[PDB]
């Protein structure tokens, strides 16, 4: 398949990609959120034959020692083997792990979770938030497909009322339910560069011949929450003011999707 | 305290009665094979590689395929979140999984190879291991694999004294034993046979018998999802 | 070796067994209790050159949350390189983990080892019971030589006599012992499919040539508390009829050989 | 709560002002290439191996030689003691460490083989993978590696409000942002580009150039360092 | 606190006694040799296997055999219940045990393959690493593995002031040193040798000599039980 | 490199080394203490181009059960894959092991550091000392190395004061430091035996051809707290009384040089 790298190379050139999408058109997208009913909150989303699944789980604990005044959140990326033959079976190998990270860190740098809203008894019982990404065919752009699944699965969520008696001092779990704290919705736009063009949502066979790859997460208040160039091969300083740019304007038309999906969901 | 409310279940169900069922091959893009099955509250995907090329010599058979199946839960799929990573439960699930599909499958056809058979538990709910049998033979099925038969899977189980087609989680935890079975159907050859609980033999046997009967439902499910992948490519 | 398929399957059909047992018989069989002094109770189990050694270790702890009326029951098997050429250095294989797993269920599932009778203070302080298999040498029926061993080492043991004192809240572990609250005696009995006939307590050489095997632990009030069909092959309903029926009959002559062994290390 | 105090900073530096910066390159006999490098309280040794025979087969590209990276912090780097071993956090920088270095290596030059660069963190303070993927070019540099330029690195931040050049520990724990930069200078090609934290655009488009200041600026001393390795076999 | 009862021992033993000694060879099936210790309260196998094929030719060397030695406890074998798997103790017991019957072998007569010692430690009561290589030689020998020699070991140590033969667990854990030594008694070569306590050099001295008569004493054991061996064989 | 043993046995029988030593001569010695500002004690020891540094660090926590009289001393040692290529990726291996455990041994059997002088409140407060090992360039003799930077890293340890106030109940941390209670002076002195010559301090050149190597490691007070033979080969009785003697004469010079270095560093 090195074949492949000159026709898709070639074809870029006379501004064509493989399926016929334009250099900044997403393949078809499939959001729906609730598909675990068992998780307190869940998102399927399809980037074309990329499909990924996030499931919200909460429990109560203890905060971290230096952060008693927050709520914990903690992301993990399995990136399956029945997903690709590229995944194996054992722990986080260093692509789950860094997409678990940038993920995580587009969330809560931007405060999308808000975790001070997630304190029951100060210091002592917090709201604790697993954001599970299950990632179940890998035809590219895992990136943007996981962030995209995890906040329409934490806008999903529906999380215990909690109560603290202080009569009794004890903590009583009510059978009535509520949302997390989710104030802004941050997304990935992820763009592959193959040779000196840059192409948004890049496909598995796009992947295999990119040089590199730059990630920019942003919210709807016009904040970038995190940048990632990952893989190889280097960026211009206006590849990266272009990819900015582009990726608020396909982060708002993904938004409104993430959002149709949300409500759809509590019909 | 109550399983059998005279003398239906919790959820309506009789003694012998289903939970809903469905299944749907070719789920995904890159899997050679691939089945998805929801099984009353059970989602679960199975997927099929290839025969591939097995990693190295070493691990290679001269006269025949390998097959290795990996059965995994999701941390999201059980009520109380699970770490993830196989525990000990999901290494012996994983062993009989394997040990059911192994005699379908003709593995001196594909010699030096291994067929990797992945199980993934998005939702649990109890017959987890005979949904993932299930949905597992329709993925090798997908994948172009040549097998004597399908193996088609069900459990019966023991609640309140009686013996009752395929638990759900309640009557799982509650009752007092869950008996699997995995099966080849056309000839009868149970090709998984488990019994956890406590169970005198005739009442052993009758669970095996029922779910038996369970399990040959369950394959005219999976011929039939079978037969609808061959009506969707006589498109045209 | 796949000269050896020929030989015995060629053996059956003439109705004999390589070391010319009957299809019912077990190879010699040696029980011994009490063997590692150290321990709380012990069991070496040969069947035939199969040898495994069992260690019960009792301690005090906490229960499971879940079950705050009940002691803890935990098995693991060693399978140590020194016992086969197939066994390897490192954390249990699955061979490992399913021997442990269908042995504790036999025991477990019977209530053989009771352990709401292991109860110090409910949800606080309950004897924590380590049945600890060390397989010595393989050469064949595992399962068997396993759960024979382990039952045999619970009714070996004897475990120091705790006391919760009232006034003190505290509690004492005394020098007297007593036996653990061992009320029944499930036993495993592993059969060989090698093509169209089952033969119980396969040896090595049996099972490298055999389809599958299968398992059942009867105790002797009839109950069966757990079956295993393990490896591949298949079998019919009625070699499972049958398999169930012999069990119990083997399981009676096993049952009163790891009596007399028991008996005879109290002397 | 105080990082400029009007407008200078904690340690009397000047919002675009780097922290004192010794790099040194030769100082290990067993790898093929090291540098030392010194930046603030920074302390990092970057050893290469080799070009090397790669094991195994399984693991060699037919083409070209791999590049692998292990960035690790020593447990004594920081200021509360780090049990060894990787974590996610080190699995990660490895990761874009590798990347950074990747471009400036023509690979293809040694196929079949690996490039090792362990990158060990001494004494933490902030930008340590910046201060790393300074000192592993040197070190490819001084192992003989043809290399379409050396990568410098540097990062920038936003601390009360302003953007600044290279954090230390109290201005990227109590920062805004923090945004390193890696670069190949002689043809303006960013190799390494992270943003942590929470910036509009323009404030991201300022960091990104004023951090390729600051590289550039390293790239200064590292070819001054490379300058000082051929003024000492100039003898004689 | 009293070790030495004026001036006899714990058990009854003199200064320079051995506690009871009992070994077997050949008790292991499948292993190419083995041997069984009861020394004291220690009863500890050992299995040799084979010269057997190594695995892969990376680890394979060309002109000889390696030994690969794995020392092993029980979790039923210690006083307090041992979690299964190597600890650093067990690691480093391995190493030493390794290099104390190295020398013994002539592994230039098997290349390309491995001799794998295992040592599991069913009871252990303190010289379960002498024990353990008094019972690996023995099973070397079992094996029909050429050796320069057998291996014999025993530990001295000091309680309560004085040098004292061969300690058990009280006396090892409450004593003031343990020395345990390894020898190839007809050349007077020592294998192993390890102090760990706190002694003069004419204290470390009397230790390595008294051990060394306690490892001849063993040694006269082991040729005893492989006399035992072939008076065995030798019917008919 | 077999044509190397060859070269390094004859010039032995010439009385000559490789690098033209002594058969007692060290290579040179650089010990550099204080070089790591943010831990309580480090120190930077060469021999020759072997290179390894010591990191002391010490919080506070909970004794052993079995120790409530005493702190706590635990001895890492790191063999990075940059310090040699015999080094890999991953846990200590039996090498990182048995360095580890023969330098905590002489420092911990010798009471170099005093454990009792550790406690904060018995049974529940001690100082915890973490001597962590990171070895940097692999040239031979990594035993004497890491003895000689860990016990010159526990002399150049400051910790911060502790106090336990008795109104409060509580324990502060005071931004007064202190020296660990550091009462010897254990090292390592190192042999490698080459056919029948001992030569101190080998090389690695040396070490690839040694038969074996014997560790005695003493104290100032004439004592010895550890020896080691370590890999092959065999030695004779006078061989090991010849390593301990000379050892101690090697200990003292070597003693003096570690103390220069914690002195220089004062100033
Ligand atoms: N680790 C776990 N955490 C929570 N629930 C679990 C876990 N494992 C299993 N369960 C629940 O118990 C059910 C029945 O368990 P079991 O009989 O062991 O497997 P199967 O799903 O094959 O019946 C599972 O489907 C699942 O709902
Ligand atoms: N595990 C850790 N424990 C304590 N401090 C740490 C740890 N990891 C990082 N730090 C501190 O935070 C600083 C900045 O972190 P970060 O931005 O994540 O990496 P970089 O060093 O590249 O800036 C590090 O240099 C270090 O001083
Ligand atoms: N993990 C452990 N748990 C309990 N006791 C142990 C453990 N390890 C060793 N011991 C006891 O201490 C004794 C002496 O220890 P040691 O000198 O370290 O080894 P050796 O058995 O070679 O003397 C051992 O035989 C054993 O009885």
């Amino acid at each position: 398949a090195g074949i492949m790298r000159d026709h898709i190379i070639n074809l870029l050139k006379e501004g064509k990609r493989i399926d016929d999408r334009g250099f900044e058109d997403y393949r078809p997208i499939e959001i729906e959120v609730g598909v675990i009913e068992k998780a307190e909150g869940s998102a399927l989303v399809k980037l074309g034959s990329t499909q990924v699944l996030v499931g919200i789980k909460t429990s109560l604990g203890e905060p971290f020692p230096d952060t008693p005044n927050m709520g914990v959140m903690t992301t993990n990326v399995e990136l399956v083997p029945l997903a690709s033959p590229t995944f194996e079976p054992g722990p986080p190998d260093e692509r789950a792990i860094e997409l678990a990270r940038v993920i995580d860190r587009g969330i809560r740098e931007s405060k999308a979770l808000n975790l001070e809203k997630m304190v029951i008894v100060p210091g002592k019982i917090v709201r604790v938030v697993f954001i599970d990404v299950h990632v179940l065919d890998h035809d590219g752009n895992l990136m943007d497909a996981i962030g995209i699944a995890a906040i329409a699965a934490l806008l999903n969520a529906r999380v215990p009322k909690v109560r603290y008696n202080e009569e009794t001092g004890e903590v009583e779990t009510l059978d009535e339910t509520e949302p997390l704290p989710v104030e802004k919705i941050p997304v990935p736009v992820t763009f592959a560069k193959i040779g000196n063009i840059l192409v948004v949502d890049p496909s598995l066979d796009e992947e295999l011949v990119m040089d590199g790859k730059i990630t920019i997460t942003t919210d709807e208040t016009g904040h970038i929450s995190a940048v990632q160039k990952s893989e190889g091969g280097a960026f211009k300083l206006e590849e990266v003011m272009y990819a900015v740019e582009t990726a608020f304007k396909k982060a708002e038309e993904i938004r409104k999707l993430i959002l149709e999906a949300v409500e759809k969901a509590k019909q | 305290k109550l399983i059998d409310e005279n003398g239906r279940r919790i959820d309506g169900r009789k003694k012998y009665e289903l939970r809903p069922i469905k299944m749907e091959v070719g789920v995904l893009k890159n899997a050679n094979g691939s089945a998805y099955i929801e099984w009353g509250k059970n989602k679960i995907i199975a997927a099929v590689y290839g025969p591939r090329e097995l990693h190295p010599k070493h691990l290679q058979r001269p006269d025949r395929a390998i097959l290795r199946v990996r059965y995994n839960m999701a941390p999201f799929s059980v009520e109380e979140r699970k770490k993830p990573g196989p525990d000990r439960r999901s290494i012996e699930i994983s062993k009989v999984i394997k040990g059911a599909l192994e005699p379908a499958l003709i593995l001196e056809m594909f010699p030096r190879t291994a067929i990797d058979v992945f199980i993934e538990v998005l939702q649990a709910d109890a017959g987890t291991r005979v949904a993932g049998i299930t949905a597992a033979s329709l993925a090798l099925a997908d994948a172009g694999i040549p097998m004597r038969d399908l193996v088609a899977a069900c459990a019966a189980g023991k609640i309140e004294g009686e013996i009752v087609l395929d638990l759900n989680k309640e009557e799982d935890n509650y009752g007092e034993a869950d008996v699997p079975v995995a099966i080849m159907p056309l000839k009868n050859d149970i090709t998984l046979l488990q019994m956890d609980g406590y169970l005198t033999k005739d009442e052993f046997i009758e669970a095996v018998k029922l779910a038996i009967k369970g399990a040959k439902a369950v394959y005219q499910k999976q011929r039939e999802a079978l037969k609808e992948k061959y009506l969707k490519i006589a498109q045209e």
